């Protein structure tokens, strides 16, 4: 199975796709491919909870029913500088104005 | 030009709804005018007597969206093969996300206070040429 | 290989190449790998992609197709979007 994913870190987010049965760790190579930093300086999240490179998307949480192509499942990434890795940070996006009375 | 054919050659059919709307089914008689037959609810099915030659299409029985049945806009029951019915699934396409928005703002304003919203006026246009089958059927032919 | 459709807020959106240029418009854009969106708002832009994911997992599907789903406070800045990118 395909799970559809936005992976995210601070105003970037990565809109791709991958196996239920694919690693962490093979999530963080695409990681590596797009903004090109390596693995051991990356660490993805579900929600606030820190993801083991071995585990399958699967074990973590990401399904057919949770990363639809039109709803996709949000990645946490937090990249390292100088061997400390930064707290992950997901900036929101734009807020909508109110819904016209005419609605 | 787009009419069924009086085949005589009776034809068992299944409608089956495969899609969140309510169906509509819509049987283009002898002379090619559209007649509408009972809404069919979601997720729901009806077996249908039919004939051979007959034309058939689809639509959501509120917006009148158009539907695809069998990945195509027109079905057309054939010979029961063995007995078996023939199947008519009813699916919503991918519609562009211009038409969804178009279909989504359509449901929340009344089409009076369509000026009343702030777009190009162009938009304005798009708004009120609501999907209707006689116009489909003029675009077919 | 991917480009970067930027919100007018600022956000960046990476989407693959295939997908992006569904849009006409975006291929002439970008015809050079990012794309500057000034008048798009990321609440917008992050419906957009996810249209690019749905188009192309769900044409050509015999399966049943889920409805794209679609907020009302978005639906009229969508709608000009969509307008605007021919969509």
């Amino acid at each position: 199975m395909d799970v559809f994913l936005m992976i995210r870190r601070h105003k970037t987010t990565i809109f791709t796709d991958a196996k239920e049965s694919s690693t962490v760790f093979e999530l963080k190579r695409i990681v590596e491919g797009i903004l090109k930093r390596p693995p051991d300086e990356q660490r993805l999240y579900k929600d606030d909870q820190l993801l083991d490179d071995g585990k399958t998307l699967g074990e973590c949480g990401f399904t057919s029913q949770t990363a639809r192509p039109q709803a996709p499942a949000t990645v946490g990434l937090a990249f390292r500088a100088d061997d400390t890795f930064e707290a992950l940070c997901i900036e929101p996006f734009s807020s909508p104005p109110e819904l016209p009375d005419v609605m | 030009v787009l009419r069924s054919v009086n085949s005589r050659e009776p034809s068992q059919v299944i409608f089956c709804n495969r899609s969140p709307r309510v169906v509509l089914p819509v049987w283009l008689n002898f002379d090619g005018e559209p007649q509408p037959y009972p809404t069919l609810p979601p997720g729901t099915g009806r077996r249908i007597h039919s004939y051979r030659g007959h034309l058939w299409l689809f639509r959501d029985a509120g917006t009148h969206d158009g539907l695809l049945v069998n990945q195509t806009e027109l079905f057309v029951p054939s010979l029961n093969v063995d007995g078996q019915p023939i199947f008519a699934n009813i699916t919503l396409p991918v519609y562009t996300l211009k038409e969804r928005c178009l279909q989504v703002v359509r449901s929340l304003v009344k089409p009076e206070n369509y000026r009343r919203l702030d777009i190009v006026r162009s938009l304005y246009e798009d708004l009120e040429d609501h999907p209707n089958v006689q116009k489909d059927l003029e675009r077919l032919t | 290989m991917y480009v970067k459709l930027i919100s007018s807020d600022g956000h960046e959106f990476i989407v693959k190449r295939e997908h992006a240029l569904t849009s006409g418009t975006i291929k002439a854009m970008l015809s050079t790998n990012e794309v500057n969106f000034r008048e798009i708002p990321s609440h917008v832009l992050s419906k957009v992609c996810m249209y690019f994911t749905y188009k192309v997992r769900y044409t050509n599907s015999s399966t049943e197709i889920p409805e794209f789903p679609i907020a009302p406070e978005i639906a009229l800045e969508l709608l000009m979007a969509a307008n605007f990118l021919d969509c």
